[PDB]
């Protein structure tokens, strides 16, 4: 997907969000403080928006029949159809 | 004609058209339709192309 | 996934028919007697998964269950070359080997005694079926083992597998031979009761018609049961050809049979086979036309059921399905159907639309066919009631004579009363009346609660 | 440096499993019974340093600790040709040789008595490990030594190594056989307590499942304990092949196991093995495809865990990891996943994203593989609760019957009461109920 500039960029934004989440989790050894909880909520909202964008991208590529492999990856992600049931959005992190 | 048959399988492509595109593989079509019934009854807005392609491959 | 079919062979006659059917299916599919597909069986166009399972990467085992109340027949099957074709877990032999004593009630009680084991085996086989359509039972209705055990099995399958299909190959008693089984009409009555209440389709095998055909058509002076079983295996092969030769239409048993059974009561099918030829007449490949095939099929002499000429009831064909195997031109089929309709060669029900269905089929490439063209006729004909009327007359004569009832009274099903027999008689009387009504335009109101 | 793994073999059953594990590891790495790499083992592609230590530039010694409270088994291990393979400094043996008497409380008290020696051995092995990931404990939960000592060791490891990972290979008692150890449920309860509180992941090895697989699948009329231990060692080898053959993914044990254990309580793993063959059926190398492989793996006969048929709870897989070794076509793997989802061959949790993870792994280059394709399945499946529910029922039956409690009352851990066993039984019941919930969509709100 290196050639898929918008998909690559969305993935890069997702990766940076994941890195920020990992940093937040590493900073809090105990339960998240108010700042850690706020960072987690912001990350959750960002991730849900980015995952909805990803699902829309995957559906658009399916509509364009552009890449079978991206459809295979989406199928693998939604194997239990949970993400399909979640509409392609990353499941709400339960606080 | 020899080139078309050997390199492009023109007659084989036509036979494939008969079997599949002309629904010549009626058992395959039947099983596909049986699998699609719960899907084909659903609203078209809920269809995932990846899922339909996977169902097609599975039926094949 | 294919619609798997479990083949149940019940009692001596049913088990012989099942064994010959499995032999014929193996021959048609190029399956060795060990269950291995023969190297010549390269045409992967057959749907084995409907009737066979793969036992190994090389061995395909028929989804066939061999059930007998006498160990002799099961041992003889296991002593045949086809012993390795069947899954050994699908072979049930009664340990007592004593049979049902030609008692339907005894057969039912024995089925009840082996109910748990049999239903465990059935469930085990069902789980091996990805999209099981149903079960096919081969049995006789006149005996004790195939009849009683068939009724018990039908009841338990309907209760346990109410969403699964139950097909039977039911051997009806010979009406031309005096049955030594005075309780055969009682056995037949119990089997007909179960067919009416718990079976969805009964394939009637009249030993009288089989013997008559073997004598007059096979030129067999003393027709053996084996020759009848070989004819039955040929019939089953023709019935399975559309499974073995997949095509655009009628690719499944339910899809094939849906067109044949208009009403739940109108579930009595008649069969016809063509061409009927002696083995010696293989030499001359006659360019038989579809019209010639249909014309010979329309002959009552070619019907695999010997119905009497009833002069009182205007019996008629309800429906006809012709399964034709071999080289068929569609334009010739069209002209043939046109001419057949124009000639009004068959009388149909007056209360609804009816026609002769025609199926064209390829022959098995793995089985060398001595005939360029073969054909099965399936027909619904109101004259089948006359066979049922004759069975009913025998039943009534036995009940009025209490013949052989002491043997049934020994078994719990008939120990206290024969109410199951009386209910079967009443249901069969209503069935006969409906078949007579179904021959008439007033069939539109036949079976309506107002009627 | 590799993440070294210390293998702890505890009690009679655990020590037999450890011995067979070390035999299998030696065979897979081409290490001589003295710990020296055999001259034919020129393929240095195996990662011995994960589970073995190098005694020299050529000799790999297993990072294995053989622990018994009875000297007979330890001496029998030391009487094998492989006695010199293991580092003797990593071997702590109880001097009294009397064992724990099949008493969990006695095993715990013996662990406390050998606390100094055992923790000295553990610290010595940790200092010999450059980047130790953790310890692997092989024990039985039904006996006294492997069970009681296992609970004591788990507690002391959690106290001493609170920052180190603790994986266990825990041999669970056969639940289909009547255990002669009436206090085994008490022993099992204490071991489950320690795994719940102080272990992060418990790999359940059900001797009932081993016997069932050997009888029905291996066609072994009388499975020996040794044969079960050899099967377990083969399973462990298959699970560790991807550790011994480094690749792009699953390059560490914690990275491999992290995906399988979503919650600290959801640490009950189910296993699967491929190719599954009957001992008689080794002959026919079936050209199995990844789709065919998964289909055979999806057969309960090919799963390396015999979970009971719970009829009341719609048990489902929480997660599945398939480690496949050998020649695998990627397109066949993709079709296999596609067909598995399409055929719904596995039910997954409804409350979160779930899939069958597939890992492709190389075979050990030093061990000739008779099979073109091999596979391990790791799965989290709610049907394991049926094993856990059965263990809980046995625990409750023993506590209600006070069976064999007089022998435990002789030991200080159980001298006054069996309250630890009853609390363990209650915790295991809550665990079973939670596993049933994880088969249900309400797992999304589980623990809320």
């Amino acid at each position: 997907f290196i050639l898929l500039k918008p998909v690559f960029h969305c993935l890069n934004e997702i990766l940076d969000l994941c890195h920020s989440f990992c940093s937040l989790v590493s900073q809090n050894l105990g339960p998240l403080d108010e700042r850690g909880a706020a960072q987690l909520s912001i990350l959750v909202k960002g991730f849900s928006r980015q995952s909805s964008l990803l699902f829309k991208i995957l559906s658009s590529v399916r509509n364009h029949q552009i890449n079978s492999d991206l459809a295979q990856l989406l199928l693998r992600l939604d194997y239990n159809k949970y993400y399909t049931q979640a509409g392609g959005t990353l499941g709400s992190f339960g606080m | 004609l020899d080139v078309l048959n050997k390199k492009y399988s023109l007659l084989d492509h036509m036979q494939a058209m008969r079997r599949y595109l002309l629904l010549g593989q009626g058992d395959f079509i039947r099983h596909l339709m049986d699998l699609l019934k719960p899907e084909l009854v659903r609203p078209a807005t809920t269809l995932y192309q990846h899922n339909l392609t996977g169902i097609l491959e599975t039926a094949v | 996934m294919p619609r798997e079919i479990i083949t149940l062979q019940l009692g001596q006659c049913g088990n012989q028919i099942g064994f010959e059917f499995w032999k014929q299916l193996c021959a048609e599919h190029g399956i060795s007697p060990e269950g291995i597909v023969e190297e010549f069986a390269t045409e992967g166009t057959d749907r084995k998964d409907v009737f066979f399972y793969q036992a190994d990467d090389e061995h395909y085992i028929p989804r066939a269950v061999l059930l007998d109340l006498e160990p002799r027949v099961i041992h003889s099957i296991l002593n045949s070359p086809y012993a390795k074709l069947y899954n050994p877990e699908n072979i049930y032999l009664s340990e007592h080997g004593g049979g049902a004593g030609n008692n339907w009630a005894s057969g039912f009680s024995q089925g009840e005694k082996i109910h748990e084991d049999i239903f465990d085996i059935i469930d085990r086989e069902a789980d091996g079926s990805d999209s099981l359509e149903g079960f096919v039972l081969c049995h006789s209705i006149a005996g004790g083992t195939g009849s009683g055990l068939g009724s018990y099995l039908l009841e338990r399958l309907n209760d346990r597998y109410p969403k699964k299909l139950v097909q039977t190959y039911s051997v009806f008693p010979n009406q031309d031979e005096m049955s030594d089984v005075v309780v055969q009409p009682y056995n037949s009555l119990l089997t007909l009761k179960r067919l009416t209440q718990n079976a969805d389709c009964v394939v009637v095998l009249d030993n009288t018609a089989l013997n008559r055909i073997a004598t007059d058509r096979l030129h067999i002076q003393n027709p053996s049961f084996s020759q009848i079983n070989q004819l039955v295996s040929t019939i089953m092969s023709a019935s399975t050809t559309t499974l073995r030769y997949p095509g655009y239409m009628n690719n499944d048993l339910i899809g094939l049979i849906a067109s044949l059974i208009p009403t739940p009561r109108l579930h009595f099918l008649m069969t016809g086979y063509t061409p009927l030829t002696t083995d010696q007449s293989v030499a001359s490949v006659r360019k038989t036309t579809v019209l010639d095939v249909m014309r010979r099929l329309l002959q009552p002499k070619n019907v695999m059921v010997s119905t009497g000429r009833d002069r009182q009831t205007n019996h008629c064909y309800i429906a006809i399905l012709n399964i034709i195997q071999g080289e068929v031109d569609p334009t010739q089929v069209h002209k043939s159907l046109q001419r057949i309709r124009e000639r009004k060669l068959a009388n149909f029900i007056p209360w609804g639309p009816a026609s002769i269905q025609v199926a064209l089929s390829r022959k098995s490439p793995y089985l060398p066919s001595a005939h360029r063209v073969s054909g099965l006729m399936m027909a619904n004909h109101t004259s089948i009631s006359s066979l049922f009327e004759r069975t009913c007359r025998q039943y009534d004569k036995l009940r009025k004579r209490e013949a052989f009832l002491e043997q049934f009274r020994k078994e719990d099903m008939f120990k206290d009363n024969f109410d199951e027999m009386d209910t079967s008689r009443e249901i069969v009387q209503q069935l006969i009346d409906e078949y007579h009504a179904a021959t008439r335009p007033d069939y539109i109101s036949w079976g309506t609660q107002e009627q």
